[PDB]
């Protein structure tokens, strides 16, 4: 029923279980002691953890895309955000990894419908308002504790700081099947990342730490989409550096010197040779290390895989770095009038669909 | 003056793209010099490991996926 992503089913189910509600014999004290009765290599605490896999399955048929049913679902869910803790501590590599599953799920439905992964908001006031390279502060209340999912963001970076030594482990330790087992250890995690909106220098940092893991020596079914996962999450980055620029051009071109004196560089026809010879002397030999991110892209197409159509796609994307975001000027698009251009940006956008259609 | 930050916005869009256009195309030609020249940061894959096949293997992967693929935008 899960794997459908069907309703109707889904809601059956989940009326269906009030009756029976388990199938063993059974809870914080007595989870961390049957975690050590766990730690008993061998027989009940086996079945008992096969008992719970089936159970995330439980919270994942449940977590199809229903909201109705996942406040039906929720009692667990609250109970899941305090097990989460237990999932990070526990050590429960194949068992917690499930538990990182349903907690995405139920955070993701539990609220902001908006699926914040895209800005589309490339305009900005009357003026530059406060050119802020080092901090962005788009909306602030798209979440109303912003900070309580801050604080699920507070419990995140850690277990993304999980994956930084894990990365001296995922690839000084080759990969293998028990390595495929901590493969499942990040094997969504990064999805949260992805309806993740709270903050963006992390997400650059968890970006070298993927190129890093991508090398030493050399199919990965989830390790190639664990790499398509994390190739979703490189399209994140090429949003940024748009947004900079765009703020930039605009503070500069507002104030009243405007006349030809803006020569900056967003990252003389010999003179730009001369500027791409001597950018190839920087590649033939976000302002860090640039070589790790060409190299991932090379990586990637050497990697191969059914998804490689896709990497290699965000690999000519990467490489490209400000031809776009001049085109984007033009796609850029009064304070009174801009709700009615919201409005009317919402009904040209339905009429555009409706030409498509025809 | 809206008329006037976007005349100056192609101004500034003319000479980003003739510097632009420059760079863009010395981009490619290094990368396509570095395909050619596909050793940068093959020097893992010269370590071990790595064939330096690169760009005829790449092609012919993209190629096919391309045409069955989506858009060749």
């Amino acid at each position: 029923s899960m794997n459908k992503s069907i309703p109707v089913t889904q809601e059956l189910i989940c009326k269906a279980v009030l009756n029976p509600t388990n199938a063993d014999i059974l809870i914080r004290s007595k989870s961390v002691r049957e975690l050590a009765q766990d730690a008993k290599e061998g027989q009940k605490e086996d079945r008992d953890v096969l008992s719970y896999y089936r159970y995330q399955l439980n919270l994942f048929a449940r977590m199809c895309l229903d909201r109705q049913y996942l406040a039906i679902n929720e009692i667990s869910g609250q109970l899941d955000v305090d097990l989460i803790l237990r999932c990070m501590s526990d050590e429960n590599l194949p068992y917690d990894l499930r538990a990182s599953f349903c907690r995405l799920m139920l955070h993701m439905h539990v609220d902001r419908d908006p699926q914040e992964q895209v800005t589309p908001v490339k305009y900005a006031r009357l003026w530059s308002e406060i050119p802020s390279e080092i901090a962005i502060d788009d909306y602030d209340s798209s979440g109303a504790s912003k900070d309580e999912i801050k604080e699920r963001f507070a419990q995140t970076m850690e277990f993304v700081e999980e994956y930084l030594r894990d990365v001296v482990c995922q690839r000084f330790p080759f990969s293998d099947k028990e390595k495929n087992k901590l493969t499942f250890e990040v094997v969504n995690l990064a999805r949260n990342l992805i309806y993740f909106g709270f903050y963006n220098f992390s997400d650059l940092l968890r970006l070298t730490k993927i190129l890093l893991a991508i090398l030493d020596c050399v199919p990965e079914k989830e390790d190639i989409m664990v790499m398509d996962t994390k190739l979703k999450i490189i399209e994140i980055l090429q949003f940024i550096l748009n947004v900079r620029l765009d703020y930039r051009i605009s503070c500069l071109l507002c104030i009243f010197k405007r006349e030809f004196d803006e020569s900056n560089s967003q990252s003389p026809g010999a003179l730009d040779f001369e500027h791409i010879e001597e950018q190839a002397e920087g590649i033939f030999g976000h302002g860090g290390r640039t070589f790790l991110r060409v190299l991932l892209h090379l990586t990637m197409h050497d990697y191969p895989p059914l998804v490689s159509g896709a990497l290699q796609l965000l690999f000519r994307h990467f490489s490209q770095r400000q031809e776009v975001l001049q085109a984007f000027k033009q796609v850029q698009l009064s304070q009174d009038v801009d709700n009615y251009k919201q409005i009317k940006q919402d009904l040209d956008q339905l009429r555009s669909i409706v030409e498509k259609s025809e | 003056r809206n008329i006037i930050e976007r005349l100056q916005d192609i101004v500034s869009a003319l000479e980003d793209r003739l510097r632009p256009l420059v760079q863009a195309e010395l981009s490619v030609l290094v990368d396509v010099l570095h395909r050619p020249e596909l050793l940068f940061p093959e020097n893992t894959d010269a370590r071990r490991k790595c064939e330096s096949g690169g760009f005829i293997c790449k092609l012919i992967k993209h190629t096919k996926q391309l045409l069955e693929e989506n858009e060749e935008k």
